[PDB]
């Protein structure tokens, strides 16, 4: 649409998720992997796809409005691979100190004020260039320490900055196991300033993504780089009826504002099936209107971790599903209403019945295997789980006094312990919150 | 003249398809003027924006005849500002062989029950946008009223602009294309405008959203004033009403999303008389 | 048109026709018409399908369908039947069709619309105390069957109106049948139980029986070989006036035979809502004094109907008794 | 009407039952063997299903609606055929330690309370899908591990769950010319489940029903697939009525209150006859109408042990007849008439003249003869036998002890004894019952 939103992409995922993003959305409406312009449709306009994530720079191709941040092995990586027609000179950055931030959010952090001063001309100029900016998205994991230091960094200050602008973030959280042991410190110290300086947080659960990945679209070795695949599908479809003409009265605010009831309750949980949409894994599936909608309440399937069986007790406030499907309208309402009135999401007196749904068709020049698929993004009051573990975690690999050592180079952890503790507090405030949204005590009469 | 290409536009920006973005810049920019029942300077400042904000995007498609020919009417001054807003089309040639007076007149009210809701949800993400930044402070029992009634307003009138957009515009256009692609005939033409007409008038009849959203609108607008500052007895009296209207809105409301998908015009009669006076 | 045109020429040369010339033309002419007018019904007009499907919907020609309709219905003639049941009537009888697969895809009726042709009348027939009797079907003639018949001079459409209430009445008391009884098969709602339940059940089973020979074995049969000649060979007009002669036969059977079984019937269905009502109510002392009186009762009620069930049955059997032939005209 | 079954295949027995059931209905609908759809064929005219027991995907692959739970070995085997396509994966829950082709009900019992979500899960989503549910299916043993104490306690559940719904059960008795003892175990704990959770219980007793296959089938070994292929051809005839429009026994509320006379007597004997019906292996089987239903109120041709007719009770409460034909239907017709008229069975006060019959057309796209079939369902006296002699199998079980250990692990018998005493005693009430029937003292006013 005419809404424009300006990526970000922080740490060695956000540019990994997000060139592989970019290499999805060319495919889909038959253009080049360098952008070319060679739109079948810009003479009617069924493609605007092609402005509320691409920009004309009048060298007659399209090209992304993307920043890349991080180190050097990211950036290396895409300009190696043929989307790097996609990225201009600038957006390529490359800004390390004291030799990249090793796994530390404390590094991490450090290393982007240094270069403050860099990183925002590189917004001011895509802000002023925009006709009318939304607001941003954060592509980033919070597992290294690029992805979180940087990512957490360039968050407050947009949030200060800006007040009035829209930040939403696509989050991927570590796995809750661990597959590196420092993960557990960089999530507290960064899921603080995530919490208060985020309008909106999509969670994002490392550990279902990458088991899911592993087991539903195969491929020998799975890698950071498979389970970015599962990511770039989810990004894509978050937008699909804003991006197609289907809807376009619909903004990214007000999409915004009904799913996200308070900034202490923004967090919000996918579920997808078949977990692609527009192909670009392996493995098609054809599976009817009713199961296909059964199985999006269900909380087993899903990229992200919470407590298992839909209707919880810690209730979902307010429930999307954006359907993608090129079968009549009809359908697909006819079910968005029943969904709301069966309680499959759990409902309360005190805080209505609110359940939407968002309808559209998949392109024409998107590879045509095409089935009944949705995207579901709920805000969901059970999401506490995956926060406290990563604290219990995190409270235990510190008391040892192991691994301790990569933080304590970098100011910021070195002194302020304070903010560990901070989060702890914080979080039991939050939870309190989400409890009186059920009753009529949400505010005071 | 390629004729195709720009009945293909018709459907797209006068019917209320997908003209979207730019219907939505036009009411942010014109926000403070439509809270306001008429002022004569009102008319001009719309005719320049509305010219302004097709200007602005460029071109996009080979003929402009819709960005152009479209024109803002007034029935007066050529109940509030919105309800007022009407749209008239000179028409393209050779294009208006069976276009008669009674086609843009319901061309129009489909547009102006899709434009009350989009407008309605404008002014509610603004609200919100203001809390946030330091003058309104307080994070005092202010504070947490904006962010439920936040939550009520935005999915009800999301719900109800829903199935305004599906069940009619959009319902629609998918008929109209058809019914023009497979025969070559004059009177396919003649007959999918009737059509649809016949389905305009049907909606026409059932509609009378606007009094209801009239009135919330003009509370929202007290509230926003009252966030924004610093804050008193006065901020709770408010902050009490807000509760008590929107109570008996979210019933309203749910009766409401039931009609469109029915099309029974006897629970609508209850909603009638719930939207001219609560 | 050419065929017919040389023809004329070639009899204008003879004098005075003769009778084995003009024969052969019009043997030619014939079979040219005739082929056409097989294909015309048959193919575009899918003729076979559409008398098939309007004897399954207007004359009760499918028991499956009648079920479905009851089933949706019930609700809605439960209460009088005015404006807004017209419409909700219906719709229902539309859905029913659908959900029967008999509108379900194209192999079914959905390319002619013959049986979206049909529309539920609610008129005032018997007791506009409840919907129930109130409900009739109403089917309006599409061409060329139209010039036959029409809702102007409305002698068939009638005739197919009387015959659809009788049906439609056992079919009504067999609806409550079903229903009452199932709620108290389920549980949760010695020997005092059981004999409750074998003779209410005994009786539904009884009720479904006849409707069964009645719908399958008189109207789907004689309907079969009307379509079967039809699609065979003939003309719409042949159709009406062979209904015609179906329906009278049908009027007269009713009276004779549906005086005893009616009378027993009305009786049977008191029976059943006494023995519901009663029924609901148990889980002290006083429920099991309830019990006791009811049990009595019912029985005796049910093995007077079944005694003259038994009589109407074996005149079923003969196809014509003597005796209920006379109890016919006692109670007439 | 089209109003939706769910299928429940339990054990190994259900899932081989349930495999042939669905091939057998794929030839008589006229459909392929994955299930597709097959245009110029009809399936909806001729026939209600291909909705009450199938279901449409998006790639428009009819699957029956039916939910499988076992182990391995069962669900292994089907994929390896050809009739995959009436299973899917998502269908498949899966166990791997409730395994037992012997009695162990209490292996089996204890797994299902363990995995009470995950099945509860499946069974939601088949519930979500139903349009109008006209209730539930099960098809099991009560001589597995797997079919019979899992079988049961999903019974419990679904009686609570839901109690206005039908509960009908195929259940296959454990044989008493057996090699084990165990058998008694399992059939008094199921039992008691049978009478109160389900409303329906079709006995197949297997020391009857084996030798039925071991006759008829002319097998030359015997195995599980074979005796389940015997099955699922009378099961598939009893549904005939359902089955096709134009019969008032379509209605969920008709079947029931024909079939089921007392909510404590509700034991099913079935008599078929001829038996084989696409799976032919014989000389012949075409015969005229009046050698079949003769043959049909014959105890000599019977599934389930009603034993003979001489020393046993002769005192039917019902009888039903379902008939089949593909010869003239007027022959047959006024042959039911006069059956009915005869009153083969003794009647005293209690009933009297209850004889019923379906009609249906049989399909020749089966490989027949062009025979004409016809099924019995019949509600007799003679049934009490059969759970006499599980009375006193029981009772010599006991005093030797053997193989007590199984049990103990189960939740049944940690909770003492006392529940299978309980049940002893309501039991015989309902023998003592039946047996009334057969007099003129049950009905006396």
């Amino acid at each position: 649409m005419g809404g424009e939103i300006i990526t970000l992409q922080a740490g060695q995922c956000g540019n990994h998720v997000g060139k592989f993003l970019w290499s999805q959305l060319a495919k889909e409406h038959a253009i080049g992997t360098d952008g070319l312009s060679q739109l079948p449709d810009s003479s009617t306009e069924r493609d605007d796809d092609t402005k509320p994530f691409f920009r004309e720079n009048s060298r007659n191709k399209f090209t992304p409005r993307a920043i890349m941040m991080d180190s050097e092995p990211s950036v290396i990586a895409d300009v190696e691979n043929t989307f790097r027609g996609f990225f201009d000179p600038r957006n390529t950055w490359v800004a390390s100190d004291g030799a990249s931030a090793g796994n530390s959010w404390a590094n991490g952090y450090d290393i982007g004020t240094r270069n403050q001063d860099d990183i925002l001309n590189k917004i001011d100029k895509e802000i002023d260039s925009t006709d009318n900016f939304e607001g941003f998205q954060l592509l980033h994991s919070v597992a290294g320490g690029t992805g979180s230091g940087l990512g957490s960094n360039l968050l407050e200050a947009l949030c200060d900055r800006y007040p009035k602008k829209i930040l939403t973030t696509y989050s991927v959280f570590p796995a809750r196991s661990s597959e590196v042991v420092v993960q557990s410190y960089n999530t507290i110290l960064a899921l603080r300033r995530l919490i208060e300086d985020s309008d909106a947080t999509v969670v994002f659960d490392n550990a279902s993504l990458l088991n899911i990945s592993g087991k539903v679209f195969r491929n020998p070795n799975i890698d950071l780089q498979h389970t970015n695949q599962l990511i770039s599908t989810i990004i894509s479809s978050v937008t699909n009826s804003i991006r197609f003409p289907s809807y376009m009265y619909s903004s990214m605010s007000s999409i915004y504002s009904t799913l996200i009831p308070s900034p202490e309750l923004h967090f919000l949980s996918p579920s997808f099936t078949p977990f692609t949409s527009d192909y670009i894994h392996d493995d098609i599936a054809h599976k009817g209107h009713s199961s296909y909608d059964v199985m999006l309440d269900l909380l087993d399937p899903s990229n992200s971790l919470v407590s298992t069986a839909m209707n919880n007790p810690t209730y979902f406030n307010v429930y999307n599903t954006i359907i993608g499907n090129v079968e009549p309208r009809q359908i697909s309402r006819a079910m968005t209403k029943l969904q709301q009135r069966i309680k499959f999401p759990s409902w309360s007196s005190s805080a209505m019945h609110v359940n939407i749904g968002r309808r559209s068709p998949y392109l024409p020049l998107q590879p045509n295997e095409n089935e009944v698929s949705g995207m579901m993004l709920s805000n969901m009051s059970t999401v506490v789980n995956v926060f406290e573990n990563a604290c219990n975690t995190f409270d235990k690999v510190f008391a040892k006094g192991a691994f301790l050592n990569n933080y304590n180079v970098g100011d910021l952890f070195q002194s302020m312990q304070n903010v560990q503790d901070e989060f702890a507090e914080s979080r039991e405030v939050v939870q309190s919150l989400m409890e009186d949204y059920v009753a009529a005590e949400q505010d005071s009469y | 003249y390629d004729l195709i290409n720009v009945l293909k536009h018709l459907q797209q920006i006068f019917l209320g398809y997908q003209s979207g973005h730019n219907v939505l810049k036009f009411l942010t920019k014109n926000m403070g003027e439509l809270t306001k029942h008429y002022r004569n300077d009102n008319n001009a400042n719309y005719d320049k924006l509305l010219q302004n904000f097709e200007l602005e995007r460029q071109s996009e498609n080979p003929n402009n005849l819709m960005r152009q020919l479209l024109m803002i009417q007034f029935d007066t001054e050529t109940k509030s500002a919105i309800y007022h807003l009407k749209f008239d089309i000179n028409i393209p040639y050779p294009l208006n062989i069976i276009i008669s007076r009674t086609c843009m007149i319901k061309y129009q009210i489909i547009l102006r029950y899709q434009l009350v809701l989009q407008y309605h949800s404008r002014l509610l993400d603004e609200t919100w946008m203001d809390l946030n930044k330091t003058p309104s402070w307080k994070y005092r029992r202010i504070v947490r009223a904006t962010r439920v009634l936040h939550a009520k307003m935005n999915h009800f009138i999301k719900t109800i602009m829903e199935y305004f957009n599906q069940n009619v515009i959009d319902k629609e256009v998918y008929s109209l294309e058809k019914c023009y692609r497979n025969p070559t005939l004059a009177v396919a033409i003649q007959n999918e405008l009737e059509g649809g007409l016949t389905n305009i008038m049907t909606n026409r009849c059932l509609s009378d959203l606007i009094p209801l959203q009239l009135q919330i609108f003009d509370i929202v607008y007290k509230f926003c004033k009252f966030i924004k500052s610093m804050r008193e007895d006065a901020a709770l009296e408010l902050i009490q009403k807000l509760i008590e209207y929107i109570s008996n809105a979210s019933s309203i409301f749910r009766k409401c999303l039931i009609n469109f998908t029915q099309e029974l015009s006897t629970e609508k009669f209850d909603f009638y008389d719930s939207s001219s006076v609560d | 048109e050419f065929s017919k045109k040389y023809h004329v020429l070639y009899q204008s040369n003879s004098y005075r026709g003769i009778s084995t010339n003009f024969f052969e033309i019009i043997n030619d002419q014939y079979s040219e018409i005739v082929n056409h007018t097989n294909q015309i019904l048959n193919q575009k007009f899918h003729y076979r399908d559409v008398v098939f499907a309007l004897k399954n919907i207007l004359l009760m020609g499918k028991s499956d369908f009648m079920d479905a309709l009851i089933e949706k219905a019930n609700d809605i003639l439960a209460t009088p039947s005015d404006s807004l049941p017209n419409y909700k009537l219906t719709r229902v009888l539309q859905e029913a069709v659908q959900l029967s697969s008999l509108r379900h895809l194209m192999n079914s009726p959905r390319n002619s619309s013959v049986i979206n042709g049909l529309d539920a009348r609610v008129l005032d027939l018997g007791h506009g105390s409840v919907g129930w009797d109130v409900f009739t079907l109403d089917y309006i003639l599409y061409p060329p069957l139209s010039l036959v018949l029409n809702v102007n001079r409305p002698f068939g459409r009638k005739e197919y109106l009387r015959i659809f209430n009788f049906l439609w009445r056992f079919k009504k008391n067999n609806y409550f049948y079903q229903k009452e009884m199932l709620k108290s098969n389920d549980i949760i709602r010695i020997n005092k139980l059981s004999r409750i339940s074998i003779l209410r059940t005994q009786f539904q089973q009884f009720n479904s029986k006849m409707e069964s020979y009645y719908l399958n074995c008189i109207i789907e049969e004689n309907f079969k070989e009307m379509t079967r000649k039809l699609q065979r060979t003939l003309n719409i007009d042949e159709l009406e006036s062979v209904h015609n002669t179906f329906l009278t036969n049908i009027l007269s059977h009713k009276l004779f035979a549906t005086q005893p079984y009616p009378t027993s019937l009305v009786l049977l269905l008191n029976s059943v809502y006494e023995f519901v009502k009663v029924y609901c109510n148990l889980n002290s002392n006083g429920l099991l004094g309830k019990f006791n009186t009811n049990l009595k009762e019912i029985v005796s009620q049910y093995k007077n109907f079944k005694d003259r069930l038994y009589i109407f049955r074996a005149d079923l059997k003969n196809d014509g008794d003597e005796e209920l032939f006379l109890l016919s005209k006692s109670l007439r």
